[PDB]
């Protein structure tokens, strides 16, 4: 009927337009029930420490520790030199350096050639 | 925001949510009140046209087509209440909300001001201390051995009991703390 | 000495006294906002006198009163330029700031940190005076950055709100983008001209090259929110209404236009930069005016109006008419600040409601606000003999009588029509019809502070154009001979805008519903520019910053090459050396091998 | 110059012969007095240095560094006496002894007349910092951080020792004045290229140069607060001082031997500023800020112009002060929440307003807000690089944008939004921390009134 | 108090390892999927929907309201890029690849028409302006020691 909306990476698919919520199975209901059970258990575990009168300290969050450890310390142990890894590393590490070197070297060569022929209009250039 | 959510939304809940959302967006399109009344009565007629079908497959297909209709015809700039998650005054007063535990860090000279309030706060703290273990015991009694299944909390069943996990819900700062 | 220099420095130095008293026992009292407002009013009264002296004899000065540092040949000094632009702009800015502070005393009455708010407003005014009166590029850069930082601090006033912080950081980014060009201009003018002072730069550059002027244009586009760098100005409406009225409406957003006006002796000699400025201004004044005509938040509509006026100012600069641009700045300040004050009064009286779709019949409910906003819209639309007639109509006339890009001319005319279009929308959806707000009527505009603050700039928006335009000396050759149909172009297009917008608005009463077209969606979603440029470049930058720079390069390969490789090699060599089972039978044979090798290799050729 | 060295040495017997409850007071008071005495060295001449004796001298580049080094010890003592409360008296005195030895080595390094004594003290500074990091560090990664920090420096600087010894054999002396007066060019030979490399990398490692900076995010994060302050404020400036000293022998080989280093630094400022945009650790963000800022000093030194030298000196001073202030600010929050994650404790402006003001001022100073001395140095270097090549302005402007971006990102994440509900042990700011912030920030603003004191000998 | 088993490890290769990892991150085994086992160092850590934090339900009572996260739930790898002060992935009324087409077309059309109008400018039917003294030769710079070419203007 109407023109159709298609999701993208930075404009994702709405839940109301996603077919998965309009073809439901008892397997899906069981999965949702277990997900809610997990969330409820985590919420209870958090609120039991949260509402405790006696405790006077930051409540530890293992999820945050896992996130930071994975993002910082866990990277090298799970690093393998692979074709994609090596190509991406070589490109992103070396290509910009030689690109900028070429640009600056050509610019300075042109400027020096212009100096040696006395063509830059360098009057009033004192502070360099 | 005050009710523990369920595992999933039933068909009736989805249809009601869509009805409210479509009415809000139609009101956004129909600025004047009488025109909105006319088109909202038409919208109610359109929803009631299929309320009595006993076939769930065709009802679900109707719901899918209705969601596609809404997403194609929605207002790009729908009206939002000022204090709503998209409103212009959503979190305007969150920097003025100070938690109650900050009052324990005051200087004795600051507590020399407001003596009666701090006496009331002290008796509130005593009340909170005297009830914690009973709340914990009730919580560990009334839950299944395999962990809770819902975020809903039980009330106080006896006479000398306060509802479990009440302190941070009762001692909210305010909407307008200053 | 004659009073000119003393009064011009005093009107700037007496704005800092309430800043020094911010730690005394006046800052902890409810009297501080009144103290700051009184100081600003006294500063305006004092600054009125150098304006009179210039009005009499055209007296102008530069004041280098303090020497900061000398780097070799170059001398950096605290130098103030007190020319026509500065002595004409300081009183207008002080008048607008006085009105906005008197309005703030009522609108920020329930704010627990009103004293801080007043201190911040004063700080912004001081930085703006520093920017305007600067004689060298370093001082003007100090003002340029001070106004930006005060914008950052005032946009994110409610620092508990996520969107206020987002808007503040967005403004900072969009202004750093133009700061790049500002630094380019400074560097070029220092290496090439050997000075940062205005007097030397003008003298040594009789035919200015492209780079410094393009840098100045980039900086002005960043500060004045032109089409490339526009979206931060509408987002800057997160802050309190007084902040939007003072900074992002009439005083801060004209800083890039002021910078381009200050360098007009160098822009006279360049035509490519003039063409670029003309095209940028034309596209900006078209695009923002087109975006405004479908907006429902009143503050957003007035922000887009401000951006369109800034685009028109850039157009005026791009046709070699800088004095007209300065005049338009001075005229536009009055009625645009007044429009924001009226919108803020409406917002306050309707319990923080900003959508015009929930604003009904206020023509009789708020008579003074309606009168003020009608007069402001008439001034805004270049109604004849209003303060906007003495600047905007002359701008249109100059653009019609010049060797001009034709597309820019057409876009300027269409923007002139769209101005009346959007203005009609604010009046139609805000003041005519039946009420659409919640039933608990809290409407009340009977406060002397609000009334007097609005009334001062009302009188200004009525009479300032006639008062000023007949008192400044002529620095422009007029367009004395014009065809009659072109003399009345602006009025005709404004009338057509009024009629077409009124017809399409009256169409809304009909009991007919239809889905929006694609043109409406393009106009209402700001051309999808924030929907794309705020998501694609930011995502790609933030993903490359971690995937490539952080993880792949810094944590993996730079680690792999120098330290991990040498660690592995030393470990392997240590293992290789250290695993002998201690059997003499092996290393005595090794000794024999060594002995034999030594005799032949090192013995038979000494 | 002994009028400053002898009191710094006498600081040790006073520390060891003090009562257990009076060590901090005596140390702070006498360190402040030594700083006041050292303030007298800012009276520099216009033509030549202050040749105190055959062993020591002082120029317009050494004096600001000496004043910063003397002023920093009181701040480290102030910041250290919080987390060392439970220590024993002997361990506290040993920590103060390490700090005093560090100050003495730095003071004698910045005024050494010859390059061999300069090298000896420039490497003697390693043992106290290494001991501090590996003994009073908090986590288990301090051992790896110490190993990285030690070995990068030693591997970079042993060839410097070999090159200096060779230079003395070929020239007859390593006195800086004689070298400067008897300067002679390098022929374009492979041997001269490698002698250039040996004389340069020793200081590139400690700037640090991009790609040679891996040790810095480890050492600055794992070290205690005083160790981090001295690492960021003074120890990074040793490389810059050494380079500006030693490029006298190097010309003209530098005109083309500086291309790889210039490319590395001007791209690495962008890379490190981008790394700062996604950092889950606050201290790591502050550490990467240091590399991003010192790449510009590397550029200024390498392009060999007076404006670049003046900007480099100003930027070194400003960076030292700002980085020390930022590290102290982060330590104040760490001592509350006992974690370094940035998103753990948020919305701290509601709870600690004066620390919020200090955070705002430090962030404004970091992003080079005019007329800060940060701006003076950075703008002078930018102008010098523009004179070197106009295309450098693209990288300089992009770096200025990203610096402000991550600075205000760090400010907003930590100080804005809503406070975490469960951190209920955030006590009000102590007088000691506020005084630390004020003593960090007041000299920065005061130096704007007399910027010629930190612009070096080229002024 | 996090011991050895609670930290991320290497990529799980057997179903038992995947089940243990899913238990570690408080996830369902049917919902747990790590990143592809390349050499990027992702390892054990779980891959979650690339949703932003703006898409999360604003009416739910989160443990962290501004971040919109619950206490024990697993955290996305790119959380700091989706903090809703930053990159947003929420659905839009107009689809992508259509917003891009319209924006690019508008910008390109504006540039093309500006170039066209530069090719065909708009002016008035008048002659060039005339200035008296040798086209203001002395006032526009001077150089009074060359006696420039005299330009002469006549009444018409
Ligand atoms: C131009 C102004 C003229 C002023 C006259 C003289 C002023 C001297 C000020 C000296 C420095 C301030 C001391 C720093 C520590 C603050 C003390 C404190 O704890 O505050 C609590 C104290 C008690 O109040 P409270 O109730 O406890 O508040 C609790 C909360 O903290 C709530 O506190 P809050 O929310 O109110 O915030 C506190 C405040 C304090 O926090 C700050 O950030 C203040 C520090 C300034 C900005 C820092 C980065 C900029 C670096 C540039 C360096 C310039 C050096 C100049 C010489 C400095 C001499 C020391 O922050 C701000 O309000 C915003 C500051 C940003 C202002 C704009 C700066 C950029 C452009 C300025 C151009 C500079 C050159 C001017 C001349 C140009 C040519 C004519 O409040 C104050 O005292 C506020 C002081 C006034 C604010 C100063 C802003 C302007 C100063 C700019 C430089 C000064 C130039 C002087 C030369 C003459 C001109
Ligand atoms: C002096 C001698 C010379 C005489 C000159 C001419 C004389 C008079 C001629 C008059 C001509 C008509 C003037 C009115 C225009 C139409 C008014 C209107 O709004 O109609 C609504 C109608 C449908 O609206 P709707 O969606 O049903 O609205 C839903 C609700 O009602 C929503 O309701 P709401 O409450 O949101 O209100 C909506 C709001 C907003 O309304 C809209 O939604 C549409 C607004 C946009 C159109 C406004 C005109 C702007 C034109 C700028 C063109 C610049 C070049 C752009 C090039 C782009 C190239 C891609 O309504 C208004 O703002 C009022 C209407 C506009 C007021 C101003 C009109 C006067 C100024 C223009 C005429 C100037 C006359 C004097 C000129 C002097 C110098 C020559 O749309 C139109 O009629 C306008 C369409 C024209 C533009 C189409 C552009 C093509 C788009 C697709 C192209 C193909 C793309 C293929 C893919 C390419 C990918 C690369
Ligand atoms: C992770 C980053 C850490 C820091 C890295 C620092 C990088 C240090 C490199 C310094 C660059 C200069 C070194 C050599 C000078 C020029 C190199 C060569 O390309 O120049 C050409 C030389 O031609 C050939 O290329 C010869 C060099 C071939 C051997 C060098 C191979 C190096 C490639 C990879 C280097 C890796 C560096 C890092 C080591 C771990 C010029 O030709 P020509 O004018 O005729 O000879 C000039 C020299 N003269 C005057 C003495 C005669
Ligand atoms: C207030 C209380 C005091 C009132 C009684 C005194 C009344 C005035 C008498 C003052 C005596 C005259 C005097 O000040 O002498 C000049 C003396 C300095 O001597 P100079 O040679 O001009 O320059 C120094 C380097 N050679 O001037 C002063 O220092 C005092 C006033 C200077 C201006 C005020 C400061 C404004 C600038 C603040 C810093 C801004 C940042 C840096 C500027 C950036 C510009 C690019
Ligand atoms: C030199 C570099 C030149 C600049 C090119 C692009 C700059 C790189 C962008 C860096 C982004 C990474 C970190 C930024 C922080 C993330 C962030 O701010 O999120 C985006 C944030 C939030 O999104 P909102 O739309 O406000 O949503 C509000 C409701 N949720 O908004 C933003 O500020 C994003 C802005 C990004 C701008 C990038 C595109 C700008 C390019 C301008 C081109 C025009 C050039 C000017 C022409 C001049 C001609 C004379
Ligand atoms: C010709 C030969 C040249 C020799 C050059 C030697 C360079 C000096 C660096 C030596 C480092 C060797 C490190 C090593 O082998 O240790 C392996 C070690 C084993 O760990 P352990 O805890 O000791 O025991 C594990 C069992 N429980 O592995 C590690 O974890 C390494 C941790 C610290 C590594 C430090 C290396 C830092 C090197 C930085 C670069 C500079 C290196 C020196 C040369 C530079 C190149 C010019
Ligand atoms: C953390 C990593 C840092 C590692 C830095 C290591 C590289 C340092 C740069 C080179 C170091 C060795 C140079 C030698 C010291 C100077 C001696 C000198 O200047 O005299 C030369 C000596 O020149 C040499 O002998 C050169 C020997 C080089 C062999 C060792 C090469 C090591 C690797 C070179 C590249 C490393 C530099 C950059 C690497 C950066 C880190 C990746 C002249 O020889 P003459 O006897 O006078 O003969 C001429 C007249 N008949």
């Amino acid at each position: 009927s109407f023109p159709k909306y298609k999701p993208s990476r930075l404009a994702t698919l709405p839940a109301t337009l996603d077919p998965a919520e309009y073809d439901i199975s008892p397997e899906t209901r069981k999965a949702q029930a277990e997900r809610l059970a997990i969330r409820s258990r985590l919420k209870r575990e958090y609120l039991l420490q949260y509402n405790d009168p006696n405790r006077l300290g930051v409540i530890e969050d293992p999820a945050l520790i896992r996130w930071t450890y994975a993002r910082s310390a866990n990277i090298y142990p799970n690093f393998r030199p692979t074709p994609k890894t090596s190509l991406l590393g070589a490109l992103f590490g070396i290509g910009p350096l030689f690109f900028w070197y070429y640009v600056f070297k050509t610019d300075r060569d042109k400027k020096e050639k212009l100096i040696q022929e006395g063509k830059l209009d360098q009057t009033f250039n004192i502070s360099y | 925001a005050f009710s523990a959510p369920a595992a999933y939304l039933t068909h009736q809940q989805k249809v009601l949510r869509l009805y409210k959302r479509a009415l809000r967006h139609l009101e956004s399109w129909c600025v004047h009140r009488d025109k909105y009344r006319y088109f909202a009565c038409l919208m109610r007629a359109r929803f009631d046209e299929h309320k009595n079908e006993k076939d769930m497959v065709k009802a679900t297909q109707l719901l899918r087509q209705a969601e596609e209709e809404f997403w194609y015809g929605q207002h790009p700039q729908p009206y939002i209440f000022p204090e709503s998650p998209g409103g212009t005054s959503y979190e305007r007063y969150e920097c003025y909300k100070v938690p109650e535990w900050c009052l324990d860090d005051w200087h004795p000279s600051e507590k020399a001001m407001y003596p009666d309030y701090f006496a009331k706060r002290e008796q509130w703290k005593r009340l909170r201390r005297e009830s914690w273990e009973r709340e914990v015991k009730q919580l560990q009694e009334e839950t299944p051995p395999g962990g809770p299944r819902t975020e809903a909390l039980p009330p106080a069943r006896k006479e000398g009991d306060l509802p479990p996990l009440w302190w941070h819900i009762v001692t909210r700062p305010r909407e307008r703390p200053m | 000495m004659n009073p000119f220099a003393s009064l011009t420095l005093t009107t700037l130095t007496i704005l800092t006294i309430p800043i020094m008293m911010s730690n005394s026992n006046i800052y902890k009292t409810n009297l501080y906002p009144n103290y700051v407002k009184t100081t600003v009013s006294y500063a305006f009264t004092l600054s009125l006198v150098p304006l009179l002296m210039f009005m009499h004899t055209g007296q102008e000065m530069i004041i280098s009163n303090w020497h900061w540092m000398t780097l070799q040949t170059v001398e950096l000094s605290l130098s103030f330029k007190m020319d026509y632009f500065s002595v004409m702009f300081i009183p207008v800015a002080l008048f607008v700031t006085w009105s906005i502070m008197e309005f703030s005393m009522w609108y920020m009455h329930s704010d627990p940190f009103i004293n801080r708010f007043f201190k911040y407003l004063l700080l912004f005014l001081i930085t703006m005076m520093i920017l305007v009166t600067a004689n060298n590029l370093f001082q003007l850069f100090i003002g340029w950055e001070g106004v930006g930082i005060m914008s950052f601090l005032l946009i994110g006033w409610w620092h508990g709100r996520t969107d206020a912080n987002t808007a503040a950081l967005q403004a900072i980014l969009y202004n750093r983008i133009g700061d790049i060009g500002f630094v380019l201009s400074m560097a070029w003018f220092l290496t090439h001209s050997n000075a940062w002072d205005l007097q030397q730069i003008f003298m040594l550059n009789n035919e200015c090259p492209n780079m410094p002027l393009i840098g100045l244009l980039l900086a002005a586009a960043g500060k004045s929110a032109q089409f490339g760098l526009h979206p931060w100005l509408p987002s800057a409406m997160e802050g309190p209404t007084p902040v939007s009225a003072l900074l992002h409406s009439s005083t801060m957003v004209v800083a890039g236009v002021f910078l381009l006006i200050r360098f007009y002796p160098l822009m006279e000699t360049n035509k490519l930069v003039q063409t670029m400025t003309l095209c940028l201004g034309a596209i900006t004044t078209l695009f923002t005016a087109l975006c405004a005509i479908t907006q429902n938040d009143i503050k957003k509509i007035v922000a887009f109006s401000t951006s369109s006026q800034l685009g028109l100012m850039m157009v005026t600069i791009g046709i070699n008419q800088p004095h007209l641009a300065f005049l338009h700045i001075c005229m536009h300040a009055f009625f645009k600040a007044m429009l924001f004050m009226c919108s803020g009064s409406i917002i306050h009286s309707l319990n923080d409601e900003q959508d015009i779709r929930k604003m009904g019949g206020l023509y009789k409910a708020m008579p003074f606000t309606t009168t003020a906003l009608i007069i402001g819209s008439l001034a805004l639309t270049g109604m004849p003999y209003l303060t906007g007639f003495y600047s905007k109509d002359l701008i249109i006339e100059a653009v019609n009588m010049s060797y001009t890009n034709a597309w820019a001319l057409l876009m300027t005319l269409i923007a002139t029509s769209l101005t009346a279009a959007y203005s009609t929308r604010i009046i139609f959806f805000a003041f005519l019809g039946k009420p659409r707000f919640p039933p608990l009527v809290l409407i009340n505009e009977n406060n002397p502070l609000l009334i007097n603050s609005i009334k001062r700039l009302l009188i200004g928006s009525i009479f300032a154009g006639f008062i000023i335009s007949n008192n400044i000396p002529p620095m422009t050759v007029p367009n004395t001979t014009m065809p009659l149909y072109m003399k009345m172009t602006a009025l005709i297009v404004t009338i057509m805008g009024f009629m077409l917008a009124l017809e399409l608005n009256n169409t809304t009463y009909y009991l007919k519903f239809k889905y929006p077209s694609q043109t409406y969606k393009f106009s209402n979603m700001l051309g999808y520019y924030p929907s794309i440029m705020h998501r694609l470049p930011t995502y790609h930058n933030l993903s490359m910053s971690q995937k490539s720079a952080s993880s792949l390069l810094d944590l993996i390969w730079l680690e792999t090459i120098l330290p991990k490789t040498t660690s592995f090699i030393q470990m392997k060599m240590s293992i290789m050396v250290s695993n002998q089972k201690g059997l003499i039978k092996l290393y005595f044979l090794s000794f024999l091998i060594t002995i034999m090798i030594s005799m032949t290799l090192f013995n038979y050729h000494e | 110059m002994l009028k400053i060295i002898i009191p710094t040495t006498m600081l040790l017997p006073m520390t060891w012969m003090s009562k257990h409850n009076m060590i901090w007071i005596n140390a702070t008071v006498h360190s402040l007095l030594i700083s006041l005495i050292s303030l007298s060295l800012l009276n520099q001449l216009g033509e030549n240095s202050l040749n105190f004796s055959l062993t020591f001298f002082s120029d317009s580049l050494s004096a600001p560094l000496l004043v910063l080094t003397t002023w920093l010890l009181p701040l480290m003592l102030m910041a250290s006496q919080s987390h060392l409360s439970k220590e024993t008296t002997t361990r506290k005195k040993l920590y103060i002894t390490m700090l005093i030895l560090l100050q003495l080595f730095l003071i004698m390094t910045f005024t050494a007349t010859e390059l061999i004594l300069f090298y000896i003290l420039f490497e003697a500074t390693l043992v106290p910092t290494l001991i501090i990091i590996t003994r009073w560090g908090n986590q288990t990664e301090r051992l790896n951080a110490g190993l990285y920090f030690l070995f990068y420096t030693l591997a970079g600087s042993l060839p410097l020792l070999v090159a200096l010894v060779y230079i003395q054999n070929t020239t007859g002396s390593l006195n800086f004045l004689i070298i400067h007066y008897w300067s002679h060019p390098l022929s374009n030979s492979w041997s001269n290229i490698f002698m250039w490399l040996a004389c340069i990398m020793a200081f590139m490692v400690k700037m640090p140069l991009y790609g040679l900076h891996l040790w810095l995010p480890k050492a600055h994060v794992e070290a205690p607060i005083a160790g981090s302050m001295v690492l960021a404020a003074v120890l990074l400036k040793l490389g810059g001082y050494g380079m500006m000293r030693i490029t006298t022998i190097l010309n003209p080989l530098t005109n083309y031997m500086a291309y790889p280093f210039l490319m590395l630094s001007m791209w690495g400022m962008i890379m490190t500023s981008s790394i700062c945009l996604r950092q889950t650790d606050l201290k790591s963000l502050i550490a990467y800020s240091s590399v991003s800022h010192m790449a510009l000093v590397i550029v200024a030194i390498m392009i060999q112009t007076p404006w670049s030298f003046m900007g480099a000196t100003a930027l070194m001073i400003a960076h030292g002060l700002t980085s020390s202030m930022l590290f102290c600010l982060a330590n104040t929050n760490y001592e509350r929440v006992h974690s370094r994650t940035m998103i753990l404790a948020r919305g701290l402006q509601t709870l600690l307003p004066l620390m919020a003001t200090w955070w705002l001022v430090a962030s404004l100073t970091n992003l080079a807000l005019p007329p800060s001395i940060n701006l003076i140095g950075e703008l002078f270097i930018i102008t010098a690089s523009f004179s070197w090549s106009n295309i450098t302005i693209i990288l300089m402007g992009m770096n200025m944008m990203i610096t402000a971006l991550y600075s205000l990102y760090m400010l907003i994440t930590t100080q804005r939004g809503k406070y975490t509900h469960h951190i209920n042990n955030i006590k009000p700011s102590f007088t000691r921390e506020n005084a630390l912030m004020a003593l960090h920030i007041l000299p920065l603003l005061l130096l704007t009134l007399n910027p010629k004191m930190i612009l070096g000998p080229l002024y | 108090h996090v011991t050895k088993d609670m930290f991320p490890g290497p990529y799980p290769k057997t179903p038992e390892e995947r089940a243990a990892a899913a238990k570690k991150y408080n996830m369902r085994v049917e919902d747990y999927e790590p990143y592809p086992d390349d050499g990027m160092g992702y390892g054990d850590y779980p891959k979650l929907p690339d949703r932003s934090q703006q898409e999360r339900d604003p009416w739910y009572d989160w443990d962290h309201p501004d971040l919109r996260l619950n206490w024990g739930e697993p955290i996305h790898w790119d959380l700091d890029m989706y903090i809703r002060n930053r990159v947003d992935t929420s659905p839009t009324p107009v689809s992508w690849n259509t917003m891009c087409k319209h924006l690019f077309g508008f910008v390109a059309f504006m540039l093309f028409m500006f170039w066209v109008g530069e090719i065909y400018p708009s002016y008035q039917p008048v002659g060039p302006k005339q200035y008296p003294y040798n086209d203001l030769y002395l006032e526009r710079g001077g150089d009074p020691t060359k006696e420039p070419e005299p330009v002469v203007h006549y009444e018409i």
